[PDB]
């Protein structure tokens, strides 16, 4: 992954968390960022897209961020339903494509 | 000689996932991913390939990133075989015919399952019957008069001599 976020975060339920992840200038610093969440078990599925903007069907507690060459994926108000891998995705220049991030974990206590 | 050769020669084995012209990721031996697809639109082409290397990782059992080895393609191509032969014993054409031939000829016809799919194969009524009464030359034959075999002769041929000899000869030569 060309991309790092943190690797895991635990946290009680109705709490807010914030994964971040950071790129550099041919990634992040010039392409709009989208966020895939990874249910336990289930297929990866489009959370967040064009940096700020929810993907259809997802709930109204996810915002995103983007500035410089990092952004930011907030939950607020953790459910259950939470608890999943999340995966930041944004195109190249350099390498002119794809490219993800490692995953972040939050674990619903 | 074994199955795993035989489908290399016919469809070849990619290490490196592939985006067809058409949308599917592709990797190893003929194995589908995903199917990829504005700027909601782009990031589902994002998603759609993210979701082929979750496929291909869960099949694997490491984070491969898009690369894998012969083996883990063998690996990959095992486990389509497995799941071609059940469909092929759920399948009430298919059955009697993959059941009655001998273990080269079952490789000829799992060869043709994963070329046109069981309904592809099962199409094939009456060269079927002939090989499972083991009428080799004549449903040699009856195949080569099909458009399977106008449109991919080679393959076909390799294909249709395994079922006439039940031997390897076809995929042997090279």
């Amino acid at each position: 992954p060309v991309l790092t976020q943190s690797p895991s975060v635990s946290a009680a339920p109705r709490q807010r968390v914030t994964i971040s992840v950071s790129g550099s200038n041919s990634n992040i610093g010039s392409n709009t960022v989208n966020w895939i969440q990874q249910l336990p078990g289930r297929a990866p599925e489009l959370l967040m897209y064009d940096d700020d903007l929810l993907a259809p069907g997802v709930s109204d507690r996810f915002s995103g961020s983007r500035s410089g060459t990092s952004a930011s994926l907030t939950i607020s108000g953790l459910q259950s339903e939470d608890e999943a891998d999340y995966y930041a995705a944004t195109w190249d220049d350099s390498l002119n494509g794809w490219v993800f991030g490692g995953g972040t974990k939050v674990t619903v206590l | 000689m074994n199955i795993f050769e035989m489908l290399r020669i016919d469809e070849g084995l990619r290490l490196k996932i592939y985006k067809d012209t058409e949308g599917y990721y592709t990797i190893g031996i003929g194995h589908l991913l995903t199917k990829s697809p504005e700027k909601l639109m782009k990031a589902f082409e994002s998603l759609s390939l993210f979701q082929a290397k979750s496929e291909l990782d869960k099949a694997i059992g490491r984070n491969t990133n898009g690369v894998i080895t012969k083996d883990e393609a063998e690996k990959l191509f095992n486990q389509d075989v497995d799941a071609a032969v059940r469909g092929i014993l759920r399948n009430a054409k298919l059955k009697p015919v993959y059941d009655s031939l001998d273990a080269v000829r079952r490789a000829a016809l799992i060869n043709m399952v994963f070329q046109m799919g069981e309904t592809g194969v099962a199409g094939f009524t009456n060269s079927l019957r002939m090989l499972q009464q083991k009428r080799w030359d004549e449903a040699a034959v009856n195949l080569a008069k099909s458009r399977w075999y106008n449109q991919t002769p080679n393959r076909a041929k390799r294909v249709i001599t395994t079922f006439r000899t039940g031997t390897w000869d076809a995929y042997a030569n090279l």
